[PDB]
RNA sequence: UUCUCCUAAGAAGCUAUUAAAAUCAC
RNA sequence: AAGUGAUUUUAAUAGCUUCUUAGGAUGA
């Protein structure tokens, strides 16, 4: 071959080009070529009336320059940057009249379910410079894509849709990350669409700020971070990954549709971006928690984790001291960290798999309801952050509700969601069928700490001898309110707690 | 299909200048990290004994000069981007360029660095004997 | 008779180019 | 009048190796 497809002439004119107004050795017409070196005959006048179309198809970004960072990143750092995955799929049309042999981006779909319909504009060559103008276009023939019949007939100029691309992106990623990792599937005529709104250069800094630079403006030459990007046009320095190169087979809709059962559409370009993201989320984080890739602190991480630990240390101690369980089972704790060391139960390690330590004799099993329905009949089983389809009748379950959306709970695969808080937990879909054997837990607080000597609080939920008496003590009021704060903060975070059927809050009273 | 006009060697350097806010530094910072120079530039079998001048509408050259196709040395036009001048009109497109024959291999480079002088019509500092 | 070399012919392969069936991808 | 790339098969052609055949000449 030794000839590429980039900048291929899409012109429907037979002739070639003069010595001047000709880009390369191949764009010169065949007439002048004597001894592989053109010569300007006096006769043939160079054109003054021509417009001609240039094929921006088939870029290639495979450099390594001393100052500029890489567009295409690895899966290792792509997995570390999961807060910045935005699907991207385009759907263009074929150049039809007075041009042929290329495609023009028409519909732009992003993972956030916002299409964009853009008038077909390609780069066109003139006897003075290059231009950016309309082109005659016809929707491709097919019964796969038919909804494209009136979509072309309406269209927004490309300058208005560039504002919406930043208007959209700057809304989502404003307080999630500081970069954008575009997940593509075809890698080809997606780079062609990125030509219309991308710019790269050396690492700058947001004027009127202190952050990284991630947004371009060609009106005022200034580059902005996300929170300060109002009125700017182009996108700065993006990163992009291609999913097909992870060893996938054949076309797209099939290989996503082995896992999920929801994602689908007619052929909308938005519904293409959702599947492409759902593929990498499954492929990467659905069958492990690495424990080795830490994550930055976005907000409330420390407090949420502390509240979760406090309530976990609380409820299990309450349950054991209430029901006098002989044996306590535990599932899913990677290492052996005893939540309540001051207990009498034997804490056997019904862990999923051995995690980097054999010191405390952690044993190995996987749990399924149909397999282990009659295996564990003694004591109670601690399913903290477990992923089993159904829990047994004697259990303390704390499952993350996936229907709550926040900056912590990213959307995931198969209805399940990715909870990224100092670690990546891919909890599956939250269904009521998993808790047929369980019930909800009421709110309460039980401490054995002796009372020592402000607004009075009268709540029967708290169980202390002081509040059992007529006057509540300042050695328990603040503890009660702080526990209430932790509990409400964690329920707002999204965890849901479940207790066995025979749980009785009155059984705690007679212990005193 | 559609007629093609580029070699696989120029794929990487044309892609770099396409996405570039500063196309001037971008190419200069490619050659800086020893990237190979842009290739397949149009060339002219000039009679090579003629009036030496910076840019000419007619093919001309000296012993020390080498004549090139105009639209090929504009890195902007070669990369199909906007021209940072006013009138939005490339000046190179329309004439023949006469490079000094020492740096004759990378012609797109030279125009990025030195310009024409308007007192004699030669590239200033390379024979523009306005001592 | 043997050796080398050259000319041509026939064979197989390699890479290079040109044109064609079908497959995979968008 | 005719979109894009990749892998494919064969045919046509060129370059080169080896092998075989024939010819020429050198030397024993
Ligand atoms: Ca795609
Ligand atoms: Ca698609
Ligand atoms: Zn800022
Ligand atoms: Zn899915
Ligand atoms: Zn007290
Ligand atoms: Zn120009
Ligand atoms: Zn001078």
């Amino acid at each position: 071959e030794n000839v590429t497809g980039l900048f291929k002439d899409c012109s429907k004119v037979i002739t070639g080009l003069h010595p001047t107004q000709a880009p390369t050795h191949l764009s010169v017409d065949t007439k002048f070529k004597t001894e592989g070196l053109c010569v300007d005959i006096p006769g043939i006048p160079k054109d003054m009336t021509y417009r001609r179309l240039i094929s921006m198809m088939g870029f290639k970004m495979n450099y390594q320059v001393n100052g500029y960072p890489n567009m295409f990143i690895t899966r290792e750092e792509a997995i570390r940057h999961v807060r910045a995955w935005i699907g991207f799929d385009v759907e263009g049309c074929h150049a039809t009249r007075e041009a042929v042999g290329t495609n023009l981006p028409l519909q732009l779909g992003f993972s956030t379910g916002v299409n964009l319909v853009a008038v077909p504009t390609g780069y066109v060559d003139t006897p003075n410079n290059t231009d950016f103008s309309r082109v005659s276009a016809k929707p491709p023939p097919g019964d796969q894509f038919k909804h494209l019949i009136p979509l072309m007939y309406k269209g927004l100029p490309w300058n208005v849709v560039r504002i919406k691309i930043v208007q959209m992106l700057s809304d989502t990623l404003k307080n999630l990350s500081d970069r954008v990792v575009f997940v593509l599937w075809a890698h080809g005529f997606e780079l062609t669409s990125m030509k219309y709104f991308v710019k790269i250069g050396p690492e700058r800094t947001c004027c009127l700020c202190d952050r990284r630079a991630t947004c371009f403006s060609t009106a005022s030459d200034t580059y902005a971070c996300w929170h300060h990007s109002i009125g700017f046009d182009y996108v700065y320095n993006p990163f992009m990954i291609d999913v097909q190169q992870w060893g996938f087979t054949g076309n797209l809709q099939s290989n996503h549709d082995l896992y999920c059962q929801v994602h689908g559409n007619a052929h909308v370009a938005s519904c293409d971006a959702i599947m492409t993201r759902c593929l990498a989320v499954h492929e990467c984080f659905v069958k492990r928690v690495d424990w080795t890739i830490e994550y930055p602190i976005i907000g409330d991480e420390l407090k949420i984790n502390a509240a979760c630990r406090k309530v976990q240390h609380m409820v299990v101690k309450a349950a054991l001291l209430a029901d006098k369980f002989p044996v306590l089972h535990d599932i899913g704790n990677p290492k052996a960290i005893k939540c309540v060391p001051q207990a009498d139960v034997e804490w056997k390690f019904y862990d999923a798999q051995p995690c980097s330590d054999k010191a405390y004799k952690i044993e190995e099993l996987f749990y399924s309801y149909a397999t282990h329905s009659d295996k564990f009949t003694d004591g109670v089983c601690l399913f903290w952050n477990c992923n089993v389809d159904r829990y047994p009748a004697n259990s303390i379950v704390c499952r993350f509700d996936t229907r709550v959306l926040s900056n912590l709970n990213l959307p995931g695969c198969d209805g399940g969601s990715l909870y990224v808080n100092k670690h990546a937990f891919h909890t599956p879909a939250f269904d009521k069928s998993a808790f047929v054997n369980l019930k909800q837990l009421p709110f309460f607080y039980y401490s054995d700490s002796p009372c020592e000597s402000y607004v009075p609080l009268k709540s029967a939920t708290c169980i202390t001898r002081c509040n059992l008496g007529g006057a509540v003590c300042r050695h328990h009021a603040n503890e009660y309110r702080l526990y209430l704060d932790a509990y409400n903060m964690m329920i707002s975070a999204g965890f849901s707690l479940w207790v066995y059927k025979q749980f009785d809050t009155y059984n705690l009273w007679n212990t005193f | 299909a559609g007629n093609a006009t580029e070699v696989p060697a120029n794929s990487t350097v044309l892609s770099f200048c396409a996405f570039a806010v500063d196309a001037a530094k971008a190419y200069k910072d490619y050659l800086a990290s020893g990237g190979q120079p842009i290739t397949n530039c149009v060339k002219m079998l000039c009679t090579h004994t003629g009036t030496g001048q910076a840019i000419t509408v007619t093919p001309e050259a000296n012993m020390d000069q080498e004549s090139f196709g105009g639209a090929s040395c504009c890195l902007y036009c070669r990369c199909h981007i906007d021209h940072p001048n006013p009138k939005g009109f490339c000046d190179l497109k329309g004439k023949y360029v006469q490079i000094p024959t020492t740096c004759a291999n990378d012609p797109v480079g030279f125009t990025l660095k030195n310009t024409v002088c308007t007192v004699c019509g030669m590239w200033k500092g390379y024979g523009c004997s306005c001592d």
